[PDB]
């Protein structure tokens, strides 16, 4: 981080990844938290929010309108001339959050497309698969069933 | 359950909350209210956790880091040696015991595909367990709503 940013930078950067001071002013807060002037934290947060390197500005709500619950991720065989038209179909989908293509030289793993499935019960699941079938070339895959969570933590960039 | 003003506010600080120095006085003029009610407002919604987090989130490529998707085959003679050694890297946000051969499914971020390569080969030699290294080429669809 010390490549991009300087010492002061990165302390804002620390704070704003948690949460914005809670006050009528919080850049000014930041600032003297960070050795930094107000305007100096505001075009530092002005400058990332610009470049997109801070995604977003602001509030984490609940959700949105999403209730529960059922996850699916599938993994699919898929030849290169497949994979723009696989990809880009199966994205179509309703039902599907995740698609990536993540090339495997392992002999004993040559799923390659992968399909995070959405919805309710296990055969709703089961039928985006029955979906995904009829709408795509893609054919062969294995279902990787979550049987435990085993860690669910955040990235801290800023350490 | 809430009224049209906190609709309005939440709509507008989703996308962006006020990069001036007084952004509870700018939601007040471009929702007509009290610079201190919207504020009142804020922290209420925050105290029913409506509101999660007011802060920023990052672009992680955008920040020079690199993300990859690792999966091994554990068998149940290495099964809590392995979990540990996984669970103990920062750059591992999530891991998951699945139904496969390949049981043992996590994510790994770091700085460069370097370092990550490095931390997964310093997992093989303390648990004796290989583990495929699958980065993704090609995003076809990504989920933050």
């Amino acid at each position: 981080m010390s490549h991009q940013f300087s010492p002061e930078e990165q302390a804002v950067l620390r704070i704003v990844q948690a949460n914005l001071p809670d006050s009528l002013t919080p850049y000014a807060d930041l600032a003297e938290q960070a050795g930094m002037t107000e305007a100096q934290v505001l075009e530092l947060l002005g400058r990332l929010k610009a470049s997109g390197a801070i995604r977003r500005f602001g509030a984490s709500i609940k959700h949105q309108k999403t209730g529960w619950t059922h996850n699916a991720m599938v993994a699919w065989k898929v030849t290169p001339d497949q994979v723009d038209d696989c990809g880009r179909k199966a994205a179509e989908h309703s039902h599907i959050s995740h698609v990536y293509y993540r090339p495997s030289s392992a002999p004993d793993w040559p799923y390659e497309m992968y399909t995070m499935i959405h919805g309710r019960s296990e055969a709703e699941c089961l039928g985006v698969v029955e979906d995904v079938k009829r709408t795509t070339s893609l054919k062969e895959h294995a279902i990787l069933r979550s049987l435990k969570e085993l860690k669910k933590t955040s990235m801290t960039y800023f350490t | 359950d809430m009224d049209s003003m906190d609709r309005q506010l939440l709509d507008i600080i989703q996308t962006g909350f006020p990069l001036s120095p007084r952004p509870y006085a700018e939601l007040g003029q471009r929702l007509g209210l009290d610079e201190q009610e919207v504020l009142d407002r804020v922290r209420g919604l925050k105290a029913r956790k409506i509101i999660r987090r007011l802060g920023a989130n990052f672009q992680s490529a955008k920040l020079g880091f690199v993300s990859t998707l690792c999966a091994a085959k554990v068998p149940q003679d290495k099964m809590d040696a392995f979990v540990a050694e996984v669970n103990a890297k920062p750059g591992v946000t999530h891991n998951y015991l699945r139904e496969h051969d390949y049981n043992i499914w996590f994510t790994l971020i770091s700085p460069s595909r370097e370092e990550t390569q490095a931390i997964l080969d310093g997992i093989t030699q303390a648990t004796g367990v290989p583990i495929l290294n699958l980065p993704a080429t090609k995003l076809f669809k990504i989920r933050v709503d």
